[PDB]
């Protein structure tokens, strides 16, 4: 998924 | 005498027409062709053919529900052998017994979209019109005079043609490449996809005007892609990144675009959940594909390196993520200034919010990499997704804890392999081209903790974010301040203040003190016999994307011992010493004890004992004997502690 860099 | 003509029937010519069009998956029943080339469409008459001399036959073609000449949906043409180019035109080039073959050219910029095609045809003193049927009109990227021209056949096949492809996940040291099904001629989809340009919002304020619009790939890759994630209930797809996807489907489970596109149509238009950047892309690209705009799904990486406020702020939807995916279209901008044509970035991403009635794009990659953000669309909305200034003020310095726009990737032209198309949208750091673009993009501001008065053991006090704009310009920004405890040895310890401010105004050549207050009763329990304070200020300019960090360590002052010196200081004789102190805290001090010594003014080490509690604000004072014997220097030494209040130092110089 996408998280926070 | 010569009687109408009657038709018998009228051949769509779908093989050879898909072929030639390159439409031949969309062809297996009904005809789709591509704008600005020529088609064919093969009339059968009952008893006597086309005779130019007796009979002229007229065609006319409508699109959308609100046709007119005026808004180049509807057009009527003879068929006749001089050909005008650029128009709309029917000409003979077979005539057979039976049969007559006609080819049909459309103008290279005409409305994309479903047309109905009717024929007239008159013989003398007598006339009969009817309906011939129905072909798809879509952007011809083979066609050099339509504005989504490719001169490359690769190219074409890849970013037109090809139905499979990969998205880039991962990270930017370990890049994943998912396989995913486009499928933009899978049956329905054309269908499902003009459907989507027939309930877009634009469609509803004025749908004559929208479907002349369609001419347009900046006006449909805008709707095409921004009605993916449209904040109106009619988009394709909802967002959601809190790993709770129960209601529908995970964003990670999708292997293409076409369940996703059918779920959509069968439930009214609603939005299917849920969607993440990539599935948003990913279905941006299918649907633009599709209609024949060329389109490439894109991955942009960040990095962070890590107590940095930054990237708590973020931890704890214009984020900044691990990485990111839009879609690039290839078309000309007539609409911008010259030498803007080519690649345009489109982010089908939620929040269409500053204003319009999408988000984000099209705006050209070089406006981008130029730092041109005035040119149209959104193109701030993209630069901050490849770009991030971030300073330290610890006291001026680039800060290095973030980093976006790494690795940025895209499927390979006619191969299974990764292209980095980083330098299309970033000149190199430190260049000369980098730093005039950067100039470009934000047409002075500092930032540093202030606190103006003594830090007192005991006492509530303000600390101050002092930010200073020196520029002409107005900014609107976020800030974050807040204070922590740590250790001499830099440990972090709990909160003891904080204060978010989503909205400071910063008016040109102007400066705040915003302040924050530190209480004892926060920092008492929680705070190092270092009695020292981390305040750390984070300002945000969301639109460039810009961030100025401060941060200072303060230290909470322990009350001064006051140690005082009665009777003489000569060589010789009796001497008496006072010391004293005011209890700092708001609260009671218990267990008091002073101990003290000196040598060359007692020998004895002195501890006194002070059964009484010190109240808050409360002195205490003790009185001993000394008695000194040479010339010259002797420094009285004090220790005194508590329960709440250990290890005071003092010191006196006598004589």
């Amino acid at each position: 998924p996408x998280l926070p860099f | 005498m010569a009687e109408e003509l009657v038709l018998e029937r009228c051949d769509l010519e779908l093989e050879t027409n898909g072929r030639d069009h390159h439409t031949a998956d969309l062809c297996r029943e009904k005809l789709v062709v591509r704008r600005g080339q020529p088609f064919w469409l093969t009339l059968h008459f009952e008893g006597r053919n086309y005779q130019a001399s007796v009979d002229s036959l007229t065609f006319s073609v409508v699109t959308g529900p609100a046709p007119s000449q005026e808004a180049g949906t509807k057009a009527r043409f003879p068929l006749r052998d001089a050909v005008e180019e650029g128009d709309w035109t029917a000409t003979v080039v077979d005539q057979q017994d039976c049969t007559l073959s006609l080819q049909l050219t459309t103008p290279a910029n005409a409305p994309i979209g479903l047309y109905r095609l009717s024929l007239e045809a008159s013989t003398g003193y007598q006339g009969s019109s009817f309906v011939l049927g129905h072909f798809i009109l879509l952007f011809n990227a083979w066609c050099p005079a339509d504005a989504v021209y490719l001169d490359s056949e690769e190219e074409r096949q890849e970013y037109v043609l090809t139905q499979q492809g990969f998205i880039y996940q991962g990270s930017a040291k370990f890049i994943k490449n998912i396989p995913w099904n486009f499928g933009q001629f899978q049956d329905g989809i054309l269908d499902i996809c003009l459907i989507l340009l027939d309930v877009n919002p634009k469609f509803l304020k004025n749908a004559g005007r929208d479907c002349s619009r369609r001419s347009s790939p900046v006006y449909v890759g805008r709707v095409g892609s921004g009605m993916v994630n449209c904040n109106d209930d009619q988009g394709v797809l909802l967002g959601r990144w809190d790993n709770n996807y129960g209601d529908g489907v995970s964003p990670m489970s999708w292997i293409g675009s076409v369940d996703i596109l059918r779920r959509w149509k069968n439930h009214g238009c609603q939005r299917v959940k849920y969607g993440q950047c990539w599935v948003f892309a990913a279905v941006a690209c299918t649907v633009l594909r599709c209609l024949g705009i060329p389109t490439r799904v894109v991955t942009n990486y960040n990095s962070a390196h890590d107590s940095n406020l930054l990237i708590e702020y973020f931890r704890n939807s214009e984020m900044i993520w691990n990485f990111h995916c839009w879609v690039e279209s290839w078309m000309t901008r007539p609409d911008l200034q010259p030498g803007y044509e080519g690649w345009q970035a489109l982010d089908p991403t939620p929040q269409e919010k500053s204003e319009g009635t999408y988000c984000c794009g099209p705006v050209p990659v070089r406006a981008i990499k130029e730092g041109d953000l005035s040119t149209k669309y959104d193109a701030p909305f993209v630069f901050a997704e490849v770009n991030a200034d971030v300073v330290d003020w610890i006291q001026k310095s680039i800060n290095r804890s973030l980093i976006v726009g790494l690795k940025i990737s895209t499927k390979s032209v006619g191969r299974d392999e990764r292209e980095d198309i980083t330098h299309t949208y970033k000149y190199p750091e430190g260049s000369s081209e980098e730093r005039e673009a950067f100039t470009r993009a934000n047409h002075g501001m500092a930032m540093r903790i202030r606190v103006g008065q003594s830090m007192n053991m005991g006492s509530d006090f303000d600390v101050f974010a002092h930010i200073t704009n020196n520029t002409a310009e107005e900014y609107v920004c976020r800030l974050l301040l807040c204070a922590r405890t740590v250790s001499y040895n830099g440990i972090l310890g709990p909160e003891c203040g904080t204060k978010y401010l989503l909205n400071l105004t910063l008016e040109p050549f102007s400066e705040k003190s915003v302040p924050l207050c530190i209480l004892y009763e926060k920092y008492r329990d929680c705070l190092t016999e270092s009695n020292l304070i981390k305040v750390r200020a984070l300002l945000v300019e969301p639109v460039i994307n810009s961030y100025l960090l401060a941060e200072r360590d303060l230290y909470l002052e322990n009350p001064e011992i006051k140690i005082r010196i009665l009777g003489e200081p000569k060589q010789k004789r009796k001497l008496v010493a006072e010391v004293s102190l005011q209890n700092p805290l708001p609260v009671a001090l218990e267990g008091c004890t002073f101990t003290v010594e000196g040598a060359g003014l007692t020998e004895e080490q002195k501890t006194v004992e002070i059964p009484d509690p010190v109240e808050a604000g409360e002195e205490v004072k003790v009185r001993m004997d000394l008695v000194p014997l040479h010339m010259g220097l002797h420094k009285l030494v004090v220790n005194f502690e508590s329960d709440k209040l250990k290890a005071v130092k003092g010191f006196r110089n006598v004589i």
